[PDB]
């Protein structure tokens, strides 16, 4: 069982929100050092790693290590009915419901019945990318912007002096390069030449919570998922793995 | 001709079956909430 508290309902609800525009259901595993929350979309194509760390919160009492299981669209649902510094508590009894309060002005509370689900497993099994590009928000979200113009793949290419973002239609063309001569290019480490792609839409939807200044870190191999983390809202850490396109 | 796939091709069998399980868990909870 467990109780937790955080100033600014819809706040949370905000990074709940972005964290879960892909998903239907997560897991959400509470430690001592804060809650990781885990979860695909249905066909498998994206697994999401959300880190909330017992700092961001007023109150955080956790006795064992305990991981539940939430429909996600139930959760936004009574997220959505929070103002904006309210205080929001979870409760969590013996029963298999979470308690979701929010206090101030009206106290109104919720029982969200959870997924039986056992204990979630944290980590995400060294997968052997080949390159690592650390860049801009600013140029990541322009060049899936400009892509989607145009195609509903997109091709990634890091060779040892630069990163491209490349992808045709039956319309055009476009691509971004960078080198390490660009400031939107912070990082750029390439153990050997690797291309892959990945679908528009997906991207679209993981980059959105991202802001144009913060550094993102994308890591990916030879027609293999891309990995892709940053740090949302000045909370945590959101994480994202994403199956390629391929052939 | 670049053909979709999902992280099955590329993640352990076990933690797939994970998510699976809680989808299915998940489609089964859809109604009925307290206050």
């Amino acid at each position: 069982p467990f109780e937790v508290v955080f100033d600014g309902a819809k706040e949370f609800a905000d990074l709940i929100a972005t964290a879960s525009n892909l998903i239907d259901e997560a897991a959400f595993k509470f430690t001592e050092e804060g809650i990781s929350m885990r979860a695909m979309d249905p066909s498998r194509v994206v697994l999401i790693d959300l880190n909330l760390p017992e700092s961001i919160f007023s109150k955080y009492e956790v006795e064992e290590p305990e991981t539940i299981g939430i429909n996600m669209d139930q959760f936004k649902k009574i997220l959505k009915r929070g103002k904006a510094k309210d205080t929001l508590i979870l409760r969590k009894g013996d029963e298999n419901f979470l308690e979701i309060t929010f206090e101030g002005t009206a106290k109104r509370t919720f029982r969200l019945p959870l997924i039986d689900v056992e204990e979630l497993e944290l980590e995400l099994p060294e997968l052997p990318f080949t390159a690592k590009v650390v860049l801009l928000g600013e140029v990541l979200k322009e060049g899936i912007k400009d892509a989607s113009l145009v195609s509903d793949a997109i091709k990634f290419i890091a060779k040892e002096n630069e990163f491209t973002m490349k992808a045709e239609g039956e319309t055009n063309e476009v691509e971004i390069r960078l080198t390490l001569e660009d400031e939107g290019l912070l990082d750029l480490e390439v153990e050997e030449e690797t291309k892959s792609a990945y679908g528009i839409r997906y991207l679209s939807d993981m980059v959105k919570g991202i802001g144009k200044a913060d550094e993102v870190i994308l890591r990916f191999g030879n027609e293999m998922p891309l990995q892709m983390e940053y740090m949302i809202r000045d909370e945590g850490r959101l994480t994202f793995l994403l199956a390629p396109r391929v052939e | 001709r670049l053909k979709p796939t999902s992280l099955d091709s590329f993640l352990p069998e076990e933690h797939i079956n994970y998510f699976r399980d809680l989808r299915i868990g998940s489609k089964k909870i859809r109604n009925a909430k307290i206050e």
